[PDB]
RNA sequence: AAAAUUUAAAUUUUUUUUUUUUU
């Protein structure tokens, strides 16, 4: 699990954290809740944009994507109620690839969601549950899955994919899902499949996360 | 380049090809966008030429702006599929489109309230082996169809008909005239170039009316 | 009187004065009335008959409106 | 027998009593006793004057006189406002001047007068009695921190126009004087404002009560009855205003006067726009000024 | 105290601008759609292809248009109008390196003027992303044969054709997607559209020149010199043309899905979680949060799967059920108007 | 004159009856789909109410009590238009709330009743901000106590009122009151949509049923 | 020798991507 995150590391901002996986390194940032644009308001949620720079290149349709559905998981992560008539900024940057920009985007999506999460918890608003994303792929060749792949066994695998679960009770229900992204070839009999490692290993990632959070955050509390 | 689009490489090219009285006719159907609260769909063939065409309309929209008495109209004409008029060509006859609407609408029984007009020349046969002057009178009839469908005030059907690179827009069963438009012809032709118009809008009137009362 | 009636003399003449459809290229699929299917237990295709949802609405009116009249609770 | 004035004039961008005169960046002494007005800064003895004016010495106030600037609204001047907008329950209007005037609410003439007293529905009102661009007359009251001023109608005599036209001119050529009104035969009226705004209009029984119903304030009637004659001779009036504007007079009603007369040479009144005749029928007064007094 | 609060009711055409979803869950009551539909009825698909190609008629291919394979599309209350061109570039077994796609760009007509709102900002690219996750086009389909145009005798032309195969050139293809009266989710219209539209397109024949005009030539540096190579600009017949290859058994289809989770306090007599298909109606846009959009080509494939889950749970039947209800209407569709 | 396309020319302005051997006058009065237009033809003028919408003529008089005769011309249609019946002075307009200031509330236009029940929803799409927005200031929320107004105890966002138009202000919003003991707030979810259905426990009070919460609004007269 | 005399300053949101200028 060569995963390790930071939490507080920038100044001005709410929220921030980075997030390193195995390859890719991006920091997410987060600043809320703040003064709502005229255009921009809810009379009663809390109004959300999120920003995703990419490491290379400028913004574009390619990152669109990538941000708006990553917008559909972190509405049901907000409490959203508690914030009305306001407005969380909240940033993204990929530093590093890790994967094709070109081919791929599916590290990215695993990652940036298990970057937010954590300047989330920087910033200490009022949420709902716990979450995590891993990317999963199944290879052209062998017909079979690996759980974290890497690029060169992207280029040989047939189907890519990312799930993001809803986890409490200790983290350990499964409450819901929130986004699988089954992209490339696939049947029925593999997603059932597919899920049931992912349904393991989500939570084994969020059984080292648990401990991480509050070995970063409790010096920072006070006795 | 452009940023915000999906546009392709830059370096290739779009393909390339080289060399190797009459009667105008109409279909004309309401009712059928949901976002609006008028529609019109015009279908037109004459000779070598085939033209279809959209007229939307939203209102009355509010003015985020300040106070006025009475509405205001707002007209927007955009290319279609295959058809490439110019930009500053567009604007042009949106320019002239609204001189005669604002003989028509009842804006006073619309204070602070805006209309939408959408036009999309969506797509036009030129088959024939001032091209936009021939399609004038057409945006005229499918505007005013499409405004009844919102119905909204309008004093009269007022319609233009063409002769041969010239429009002319009536009223009144064509005892005035509401709008004129005119490119190179004759000289002096203006006696013939009122007829041939307003007979097509004699035919024209009867064949919105059609569309509208028949159903 | 003969002056109202004059003008409705005059009323005549000028109102008397002034006393089919093809869809060719696209209008046979734009002003298309929308239908609704739906598929058995096969899985074939079954065309929604029109005039059951009218009853729909109907119904639809009707448990609405009278039902909502006086709610009995604690 | 024209249409239109083309004088040709090809190969150039252009044609090409004693007081201190002084400039921005300026020193104009270091005397400690001077005390320190408009149009000077300075450092703890240098007077600095800041624009292209006047040195003005009053007896020991010195002080710098722009010859450049827009109008200076000061209390109780007879002015011409334009409707700029309405508030909450203000009004927006333009002096010409900086910045708009303001305008109370209950600042205004009411039909039937004070009997109609209060009530908090007139703000529902606002656009009734008033809407924008409108022309008036109005009272200039007392102003603001910084310079800006506000207005009312404290008269019958102070309202909303009709019955003619509006011009304008640069503020510096209207003289003062203790009255404004005026009345010409012709059966006419100028209410020349001082900011640089002109309204004429058809002399009134108001008008004659000067010298010897309340219900239409707000309206945008005239009275029916103008005849061309009436009509005609505005222009006549209106011109020769532009003629001293564009001939740089102080205006004086008499030379109005003098000036409808001396336009007596043209009954074409078309004939009233040209640039030198102006300056002619300006050449005249001025000659014409050499003689009275 | 046990008190008989009378509430008000209205017009349902009141409800449903006052509440998008009480008015739903008024239908969810009965057990039926604000579309006037029940659980599973689905909206008709109505097309007609290939009218706004200039090669609708075969007979006579007319002149100065430029579109290559069309598709109109209208079901429930929304047209769509899909329209195919194509460039050129200079060119110089199921791995995705092999794999190509087009370049479109949608416009909903949604009332709003000014620039590119970023509901379309997505659809262009999210369409493009699964047309290489379906693997549909090996970039040999791009691969372009060109004649060369042989000055022959007396002043006429013939066009050398080669068959059965120094530069190289490809096809570079783009679309158009035009929306009218939006009334829901446009994604699978979107596709679907689409897909009608790749079957009408032909590839039209493209040559170069016998020999063509313009040739090399020589730019001076400071003392030095390079040479600019032949410029051989390719072209279209304006009469032959070639249909396109495609990676048949691969052509899926779309459909959304939506599950929901109901109050006993919202009925009206004439846990609870019920899914729903063919979204549509913006009270249902609004108030559905756990959604499911799949992809799929109706021997069994599935050429992509979206779920965003954000109001009921996800059960492994529900899956199945639209899986089950995924195959259905895929598979008439491709049987629907059998191009 | 019974159907109307836009532009049919339908009576002149007067008419005469003879109503036994005495002489009647008809007034045409023009109304909405209504213009008097002057007509020379060969020389004369004529006026002529006009018709200038679709649907139904339809011919009406009330004389005000508190030989000519008045006619009201009134234009429908007839076999979903909201333009028709865009809002006027002294309406009840259904609305929703939007932002509660210190100041004031301010609210958008949805939905207008008729007279002799009858409504006109408008058929806007809100979340373009297309629709017409309106404010009430919070001394206009009611007349009793209108000093020392507590604004958070009568309105909440998002919520229905049938208010009452004041007048049209300036052309961004309207002036609107609730000043009544019959207007004020129809209908809310509880915490604005985070809970269950509201019910007005007085006319001056609501609570709701499953939660036993209550909250301060300043409800209509049910 | 008492008596008393004067003021008043203004509040809550409408817009279109970046080349490219003579060794």
């Amino acid at each position: 699990m060569s995963v390790q995150a930071e939490i507080g590391i920038l100044d001005h901002v709410d929220g921030s954290s980075e997030f390193v996986s195995q390859d890719t390194k991006v920091i997410c940032s987060v600043t809320g809740p703040i003064e709502p644009k005229a255009r921009q308001e809810l009379p009663t949620q809390l109004a959300l944009e999120i920003i995703v720079r990419p490491a290379k290149g400028v913004a574009t349709t390619r990152e669109k994507v990538l941000e708006d559905k990553l917008r559909a998981v972190l509405t049901p992560l907000i409490t959203r109620h508690c914030y009305p008539r306001q407005l969380c900024q909240i940033t993204c940057q990929i530093l590093e690839s890790g994967e094709d920009e070109a081919e791929f985007s599916l590290r990215e999506l695993s990652c940036c969601i298990n970057a937010a999460f954590l300047a989330l918890v920087d910033a200490g608003i009022a949420l709902n549950s716990m979450c995590a994303s891993i990317p999963i792929a199944i290879i052209k060749d062998t017909s079979d899955i690996i759980v974290d792949p890497t690029a060169e066994q992207l280029k040989i695998s047939l189907s890519v994919h990312t799930l993001a679960l809803e986890f409490v009770n200790g983290g350990k229900v499964v409450k819901n899902v929130l986004l699988l992204d089954s992209n490339g070839d696939f049947n029925e009999d593999q997603l059932f499949s597919l899920l049931e490692l992912g349904e393991q290993k989500c939570q084994e990632l969020v059984t080292n996360i648990r401990r991480i959070i509050q070995d970063n955050i409790s010096p920072r509390l006070v006795v | 380049q452009d940023r915000r689009r999906l546009l392709g490489p830059a370096a290739a090219k779009p393909m390339a090809f080289s060399n190797t009285e009459s009667e105008q006719e109409l279909s004309l159907h309401t009712g059928f966008i949901e976002n609006c609260n008028g529609s019109a769909l015009v279908e037109a063939r004459s000779l070598g030429h085939q033209t279809s065409l959209i007229s939307a309309v939203y209102g009355p929209r509010s003015i985020r702006g300040s106070f006025t008495s009475q509405g205001t109209i707002s007209i927007q004409l955009k290319n279609g599929l295959l058809e490439k008029y110019n930009t500053n060509e567009l604007k042009e006859v949106s320019s002239f489109l609204m001189g005669i609407f604002n003989s028509v609408v009842n804006l006073s029984r619309y204070p602070k309230s805006g209309i939408d007009i959408f036009v999309y020349l969506t797509y036009d046969k030129d088959l024939t082996n001032s091209q936009i002057s021939s399609l004038i009178p057409h945006c005229i009839t499918s505007i005013t169809l499409a405004l009844a469908d919102a119905g909204i005030e309008l004093v009269d059907m007022a319609g233009a008909g063409e002769a041969n690179g010239t429009v002319v827009s009536f009223i009144k069963n064509g005892e005035e005239i509401v709008g004129f438009w005119k490119d190179d012809g004759d000289d002096e032709d203006l006696l013939e170039c009122l007829d041939r118009c307003k007979e097509q809008y004699n035919r024209y009137r009867d064949l919105m009316i059609s569309c509208l009362m028949n159903q | 009187v003969p002056q109202i009636r004059d003008v409705m003399e005059r009323f005549s003449v000028l109102c008397n004065s002034n006393i089919t459809n093809s869809s060719i290229l696209l209008g046979k699929i734009l002003p298309r009335e929308e239908h609704d299917i739906a598929y058995s237990k096969d899985g074939l295709p079954n065309k929604v008959k029109t005039e059951d949802i009218r009853i729909r609405a109907q119904n639809f009116k009707s448990a609405l409106a009278n039902l909502e009249d006086i709610i009995f609770e604690i | 027998s024209e249409v239109i004035t083309i004088t040709k004039r090809n190969g150039a961008f252009q044609n090409s009593s004693d007081s201190q005169i002084v400039t921005p960046g300026e020193l104009v002494t270091d005397d400690p006793i001077w005390m320190r007005g408009h149009g000077t800064y300075f450092l703890d003895n240098m007077t600095y004057s800041s624009v292209a004016g006047t040195v003005s010495r009053v007896n020991r106030l010195l002080s710098v006189i722009p010859l450049k600037g827009r109008y200076a609204p000061e209390t109780g001047d007879h002015v011409v406002g334009r409707i700029a907008e309405v508030g909450n329950k203000r009004w927006k209007v333009d002096i010409g001047g900086k910045q708009h005037a303001v305008l109370m609410l209950g600042s205004v003439n009411l039909p039937g007068g004070i009997l109609r007293r209060k009530s908090e529905s007139d703000e529902l009102q606002m656009r009734s009695f008033l809407k924008e661009g409108d022309l008036l007359n109005a009272e200039v009251q007392s102003l603001f921190q910084d310079g800006s001023a506000s207005l009312h109608t404290r008269s019958l005599k102070y309202g909303k126009l009709r019955n003619g036209m509006f011009c304008q001119v640069p503020s510096s050529l209207i003289v003062r004087a203790k009255n404004h009104t005026h009345n010409l035969p012709g059966n006419i009226t100028v209410v020349l404002g001082v900011n640089g705004y002109i309204w004429l209009r058809k002399t009134s029984q108001m008008d004659l009560a000067r010298d010897t119903s309340s219900w239409q304030i707000y309206s945008d009637e005239n009275d029916p009855s103008i005849s061309n004659n009436i009509r005609q001779a505005i222009c006549r009036y209106a011109n020769v205003i532009k003629a001293l504007a564009f001939c740089e007079i102080g205006i004086t009603q008499q030379r109005i006067v003098s000036a409808y007369e001396a336009s007596m040479v043209y009954s074409n009144v078309g004939e009233l726009i040209e640039k030198n005749v102006m300056e002619s029928i300006g050449s005249d007064i001025l000659t014409a000024e050499k003689m009275r007094g | 105290e046990t008190i008989e609060i009378h509430p008000i009711t209205f017009p349902p055409e009141v409800l449903a601008r006052i509440s998008p979803e009480l008015s739903l869950q008024r239908h969810l009551s009965l057990g039926i759609r604000p579309c006037l539909r029940k659980y599973e009825e689905f909206r008709d698909v109505a097309i007609e292809n290939n009218t706004l190609s200039r090669y609708a008629d075969a007979g006579n291919i007319d002149t100065k248009n430029n579109i290559l394979g069309s598709n109109v599309l209208k079901s429930g209350k929304t047209i769509v109008i899909t329209s195919i061109t194509g460039g050129i570039i200079e060119e110089t077994e199921d791995i995705i390196a092999n794999y190509a796609s087009v370049y479109p760009v949608v416009e909903v007509e949604r009332g709003r003027v000014g620039a590119c709102t970023d509901e379309e900002m997505t659809i262009s690219q999210k369409l493009h992303d699964s047309i290489l996750h379906s693997r549909i086009l090996p970039k040999k389909a791009l691969k372009v044969k060109a004649g060369v145009r042989s000055a022959n005798e007396d002043g006429t032309f013939s066009v050398l054709y080669p068959d059965e195969l120094k530069r190289k050139w490809s096809y570079v293809l783009y679309a158009k997607i035009v929306v009218l009266s939006r009334t829901g989710p446009v994604f699978d219209l979107c596709w679907n559209s689409l897909m009608y539209a790749l079957q009408s397109v032909k590839l039209p024949r493209a040559f170069i020149d016998e020999r063509a005009s313009d040739l090399r030539m020589t730019i001076r540096t400071r003392g030095r010199s390079a040479t600019i190579r032949e410029t051989y600009e390719i072209i279209c017949d304006q009469t032959k043309s070639v249909p396109l290859m495609i990676n048949a058994k691969n052509i899926a289809f779309a459909s959304n899905y939506g599950i929901v989770e109901l109050d006993p306090e919202c009925q009206l007599q004439n846990l609870n979680t019920v899914l729903i298909a063919d979204l549509d109606t913006e009270a249902e846009e609004t108030s559905i949060h756990s959604t499911i959009s799949i992809l799929a080509a109706p021997s069994g494939n599935y050429k992509q799967l979206t779920l965003m889950g954000g109001g009921a749970k996800i059960t492994p039947e529900m899956i199945k059920r639209s899986l089950l209800l995924s195959r259905v209407r895929a598979d008439d569709l491709s049987t629907r108007f059998n191009i | 004159p019974e159907i109307a396309y836009p532009g049919k020319l339908i009576c002149p302005q007067y008419g005469t009856e003879n109503k036994d051997g005495e002489d009647i006058i008809f007034n045409y009065v023009p109304g909405p789909g209504t213009k008097l237009i002057q007509y020379e033809h060969n020389g004369r003028t004529l006026e002529a109410i006009t018709a200038t919408l679709v649907g139904t003529v339809r011919c009406e008089e009330e004389k005000k009590t508190d030989t000519v005769k008045n006619i009201l011309v009134s234009v429908l249609p007839g076999t979903n238009d909201f333009a028709n019946n865009l809002p006027k002075e002294g309406d009840i307009v259904l609305t929703r709330v939007t932002r509660l200031s210190l100041q004031r509330a301010n609210v958008e236009i949805l939905a207008v009743e008729d007279k002799p029940a009858t409504f006109s929803v408008s058929q806007a799409s809100s979340d373009l901000g297309e629709t017409f927005r309106g404010i009430i200031r919070s001394q206009d929320v009611r007349s009793t106590d209108r000093d020392r107004v507590k604004v958070i105890e009568c309105f909440k966002p998002g919520d229905i009122v049938r208010a009452q138009v004041l007048s049209l202000g300036d052309g961004t919003n309207y002036y609107l009151t609730t000043a009544r003991n019959d207007l004020g707030v129809v209908f809310a979810r509880a915490a604005n949509g985070a809970g269950g259905l509201m019910y007005a426990t007085d006319w001056q009070m609501m609570t709701s049923p499953v939660t036993g919460a209550t909250e301060k609004r300043k409800c209509a007269k049910p």
